[PDB]
RNA sequence: AAUUGUUGAAAGGGAAGGGCAUUUGAUCA
RNA sequence: AAUACUGCCAGCUGGGACUGAGGACUGCGACGUAAGUCAAGGAUGCUGGCAAUGGUUAUAUGCCGCCCGUCUUGAAACA
RNA sequence: CCCUGAAAAUGGAUGGCGCUCAAGCGUGUUACCUAUACUCUACCGUCAGGGUUGAUAUGAUGCCCUGACGAGUAGGCAGGCGUGGAGGUCAGUGACGAAGCCUAGACCGUAAGGUCGGGUCGAACGGCCUCUAGUGCAGAUCUUGGUGGUAGUAGCAAAUAU
RNA sequence: UUGGCGGAAAGGCCUUGGGUGCUUGCUGGCGAAUUGCAAUGUCAUUUUGCGUGGGGAUAAAUCAUUUGUAUACGACUUAGA
């Protein structure tokens, strides 16, 4: 149920990770940009992680898409679903954490009986 | 083509048919080359000599057991000539070495197979004639090899031996081509020409 | 709200693609693709089967037949890409093949949750089959060996090298 | 007959690469029989196959295949380079592949 | 933990060429098993099929002490106690039922090829 | 650099293949003479093939029929330079220097 | 978290760790 | 006369690889006397298989890859 | 061209293997391989030239068209993520589970970061527009606490002896 | 199945007589499909365990004690139904 949106293509599926965090745990696998005079990673030499550019980027067109075609969208009680009446072709409800079962199956209900796709339906349910 | 392609080493030059058959096991074709002793390489006597002794000269200085292991068969040395063009560090040149088996002489189960020659590799075809060349058996007999006579007489025998299995042969292809010569001069001989075979 | 609100939504509404001028023109075939060649097959299940092409089907497919008192090919279509023309030749003249055609072949699209997870010709297809085979026949008769030659199959030996083998 | 064979044996040599950097995303093939470009400019288009084996079974079949095509020459030695689909795990560097006579223009 | 320890030829059969003879965590290790036994017997299981199938050895808090030193200095001088855990079991596995149907997906050319076979076979 | 004197038919392809223009300081490509009459009607010019004319042979207004067309960016020559070492005079053996008629070869295959 | 013990998985011809592409194993809509 | 060499064709044609961006019409052209058509300001038609492709991680393979930060013209340094 | 002149100390350098009508040397001619170089195309960002209140229809700081460019230490400017608090709002979430932690499980964004699935867990917490700062660590022989290789190792040998 | 040759890595080769098939050397008959235009369209070999029949025999080493041609411990060398 989505709509008809070029092929989704990602320059760089990996992610961009620090330079030394596997070497060290003080270093988080969180970008940090290598500001040394004799740095490789900044001297950008062969061999070396990638920094990351303006180059990397995504399609306005096919940006902030989900595989499935549909924007993720946060929602967290029925008056938040009941915004994508009209947008259920883009726009996917997704059910927050801090919401207990007994509003969220009343949110699937209703996003059940308004046809909004939700990212999430297996949440918090009995198995 | 074939699976298994035996080389024989009479009249080879040592460096163009170590590069061939390192190209050859590169690419992915099992090789195995026999009497590695007869190998030829040119230059004079002496001046092997001492390139060998040179190369000798090279050894650990700490401790002689981890230096460079000068080897003094025919057949190892064709090997070290070969290492020395492969990348034996990388796992694809240990799989081309391993691919490799270099023999002195003509082992038993290489006697009764056909052996082929490299036409780019022979002295006889690459050397100007009337140049000094070298033979690796009285090289390796020179520097230290200690097995020269017997595989000498191992190769005599087996001369022996195919000598006789070649007349044998002879006299087979003799009558065969006798029969051929008497099924010639008819129909589907007259037919075969005219298509060629 | 987790998230307060998209301020603008983009607008749910189809747009019709753009006129588009890429017409569509008949298969231009081979020089050597002429009705009535022997055909050798590379691919499917009937390769290296040799057959005759007869009829030039409007799917861009050759009809080809495999005669069955040969090699038991039937009656097909086979894709141009698929095929060796061999430079012999047997004439189809006077071998109807004006009833098949497209939709002669119907595929009759299978069903699709039953699936065969376990465990049928038409005696119009085999009439049909018998009633080219027979003047297929009748006309390969009048030189030699093209039965047997038609029977056996192509393979490629040692030292044969397509780049210098007219086929 | 002994022999059923519908392609053309092909060796996988390496990728095209330079002295320090190598480009997997296109291989090096090697056809037997041929030996300058005029007459390697025959199987141009052709499809390659790489066919092999594991241990475990995927749809029914323990034999994988990977496919692929010829795109141009490579060198004077008949040597042509090669595009497929996925590239080659780069352990086949003198593994035996299956050129296909298809699409025949002959 | 075998640093720059003793060799011996009673530790041969375990293929090591290093062992020891420890004393207080054999008895230590000896009473868990003894109480391991009481318990088991207690709670009914026979001693016949018995066997240690988990054992554990964790560091405890350290005792700390002190020690002197030359030129007037402290350092470090503590124990590294232990907490041991174990559990035996009845030992029983004969069979089991293997794994699930993993039902296969066939090809069309797939079912055709073995419709072939089957018809071609006897 | 290396010049050399050019001829009608490699002057042609030259406007035909990589012919832009420069409208209001930008890269417009020649696809119909229009344009060019619109941005070159004062000076008599209003086809491809008039500009063609005004390059080949210099006239009155050859001055701004050049400065209308952007540089031409070519590639690198289909068949190589021909030489090993292209920063030698032609005389010497390279591409550097003056190579008269001889530079029609080399722009067309760099074309 | 540093550190440590068991279970389950992988690798180990004088280091480990990373990047470019893929096979295989595990897992995933 | 022919041929070698160079340059031209707004002469024809065979084979192979990459790319499919734009989304009712707007403009410049051709065929067609005329309806209408077109390779003409960005690819459509038909058909086949499945309901495996692909994402994360470990190993393996071919290649590359010196230790982070500072001082310095010069750092990885036996600073 | 080659040879004598021409002798230095760990064992080694046209990189080596090796090469002799060379795979050495000078010159002449073709084919072949590649840079983040050149030409085209797809995407991102920046800049420039413009169109678009004749609307229900909102963001003219919005949308669209065309062209060009994209390196970089010190440094400057601009656009954004996150942290502790305060105002307005979501008549926001929550003991049927808020915060926190774990999670080679998944999604979005080039990135800082955000979000979901599961376990532990037990009373608070979040989004939007702003204001405020005791607001982001990888080092400073940085301050405090704890923990590893060394390492079950050195050692537990003066003073006659059990 | 009879015999012979081969020790370098022989582990293979030749040969004698019979049996079991095929024989496309030549001439006929029968079936080939509904695997759908290609989707490797298997039949080869490298180990481990399991199950079925025939066939071959019922052994050593280490620790423990001790010996001394031996030694830091290892290890070497001995012995004791």
């Amino acid at each position: 149920a989505s709509l008809p949106h070029p092929k989704i293509v990602k320059k760089h599926t990996k992610k961009f990770k620090r330079h030394h965090s596997d070497r060290y745990h003080r270093v988080a696998e969180n970008w940090r940009k290598q500001k040394g005079i004799d740095s490789v990673v900044r001297r950008r030499f062969r061999g070396n992680i990638s920094q990351p550019k303006i180059g990397y980027g995504s399609n306005k067109k096919t940006k902030f898409l989900s595989p499935s075609g549909h924007k993720t969208f946060l929602v967290a009680n029925v008056k938040d679903l009941e915004t994508l009446t009209m947008h259920t072709k883009t726009y996917a409800a997704e059910i927050a954490h801090n919401i207990s079962a007994k509003n969220r199956v009343v949110i699937l209900a209703r996003a059940k009986a308004l046809g909004i796709k939700v990212t999430n339906p297996k949440g918090r349910l009995a198995l | 083509v074939e699976p298994v392609v035996v080389i024989d080493g009479k009249g080879h030059l040592v460096g163009r048919l170590a590069s061939v058959v390192a190209k050859q096991l590169l690419n992915g074709q099992k090789i195995v080359v026999v009497r590695a002793e007869e190998l030829n390489i040119s230059g004079e006597f002496f001046r092997n000599k001492l390139k060998y002794h040179d190369f000798l000269r090279k050894a650990t200085a700490f401790n002689k057991t981890r230096g460079p292991f000068h080897f003094r068969a025919p057949s190892r040395i064709f090997y070290k000539a070969l290492r020395g063009m492969v990348s034996h560090k990388t796992a694809r040149g240990k799989a081309a070495l391993e691919r490799l088996k270099v023999f002195e002489g003509i082992p038993p189960p290489y006697d009764k197979k056909k052996r082929v020659v490299v036409p780019q590799a022979l002295r006889v075809l690459r050397l100007k004639p009337g140049r000094k060349y070298t033979t690796l058996g009285k090289l390796s007999t020179s520097v230290g090899w200690k097995y020269e006579d017997v595989v000498a007489k191992l190769e005599a025998k087996r001369k022996v031996s195919s000598a006789e299995y070649y007349a044998k042969k002879r006299a087979f292809t003799k009558k065969v081509a006798s029969a051929n010569a008497t099924a010639a001069e008819s129909d589907v001989a007259k037919q075969l020409a005219a298509l060629g075979y | 709200t987790a998230q307060q609100a998209p301020k603008w939504y983009p607008s749910e509404d189809v747009a019709a693609p753009k006129k588009t001028r890429k017409a569509v023109r008949p298969q231009k075939l081979r020089a050597s693709l002429v009705p009535g060649t022997v055909l050798i097959l590379l691919a499917g299940r009937f390769r290296g089967k040799r057959v005759v092409y007869l009829k030039h089907l409007e799917d861009n497919t050759l009809l080809v037949t495999g005669p069955f008192k040969v090699n038991g090919v039937p009656l097909r279509r086979v894709n141009a890409r698929y095929v060796i023309a061999t430079s012999t030749k047997v004439s189809v003249e006077g071998v109807n093949v004006e009833k098949f055609n497209v939709e002669y072949f119907a595929k009759e699209k299978l069903t699709k949750k039953e699936k065969k997870e376990a465990n049928e010709i038409k005696t119009e297809r085999v009439e049909d089959q018998k009633v080219v085979d027979k003047a297929l026949l009748a006309e390969i008769k009048k030189t030699p060996l093209l039965k047997q030659y038609l029977s056996a199959s192509f393979s490629l030996k040692n030292g044969d090298k397509p780049h210098l083998l007219k086929f | 007959a002994e022999s059923h064979r519908l392609y053309v044996k092909g060796k996988h040599l390496s990728y095209q690469r330079s002295k320090r950097v190598n480009n997997p995303n296109v291989s090096l093939i090697k056809i037997e029989g041929v030996a300058t470009p005029q007459d390697a400019q025959f199987y141009l288009g052709k499809r390659i196959a790489y066919v092999y084996r594991a241990s475990k079974e995927v749809r029914g079949s323990k034999i994988r295949v990977m496919w692929g095509k010829v795109t141009r020459t490579h060198g004077n030695s008949g040597v042509v380079r090669a595009t497929f689909r996925n590239n080659l795990p780069a352990k086949t560097f003198g593994a035996s592949v299956r050129i296909f006579l298809y699409p025949s223009n002959i | 933990f075998n640093s720059s320890i003793g060799r011996t030829a009673q530790g041969k059969e375990f293929g090591v060429t290093k062992a020891r003879w420890p004393a207080k965590s054999v008895k230590f290790v000896q009473g868990l098993l003894q109480n391991a036994a009481a318990n088991a017997e207690a709670k009914g299981l026979d001693a016949t099929k018995l066997y240690v199938s988990h054992i554990q050895v964790n560091q405890a808090p350290k005792q700390r002490r002190r020690t002197y030193r030359a030129h007037g200095r402290i350092n470090k001088y503590e124990s590294s106690p232990s907490h041991i855990e174990l559990v035996v079991t009845e030992k029983e596995e004969a069979v089991a039922k293997a794994a699930e149907k993993k039902v296969v997906r066939l090809t069309s050319r797939q079912r055709g090829r073995i419709a072939a076979q089957k018809r071609i076979a006897a | 650099v290396a010049y050399g004197y050019p001829s009608y038919s490699t002057i042609r392809q030259l406007v035909y293949k990589r012919g832009f223009g420069k409208i209001n300081k930008q890269r417009v490509p020649l696809s119909d003479n229009a344009i060019i009459e619109a941005n070159l009607g004062k000076y008599g010019i209003l086809s491809i093939d008039d500009l063609i004319h005004e390059i080949i042979t210099v006239g009155p207004h050859f001055k701004q029929a050049n400065n209308f067309l952007w540089p031409f960016k070519l590639s690198n020559p289909s068949g190589g330079w021909g030489v090993p070492r292209k920063f030698k005079h032609f005389i010497q053996g390279g591409s550097f220097g003056n190579r008269e008629e001889f530079i029609n070869k080399l722009v067309k295959s760099m074309n």
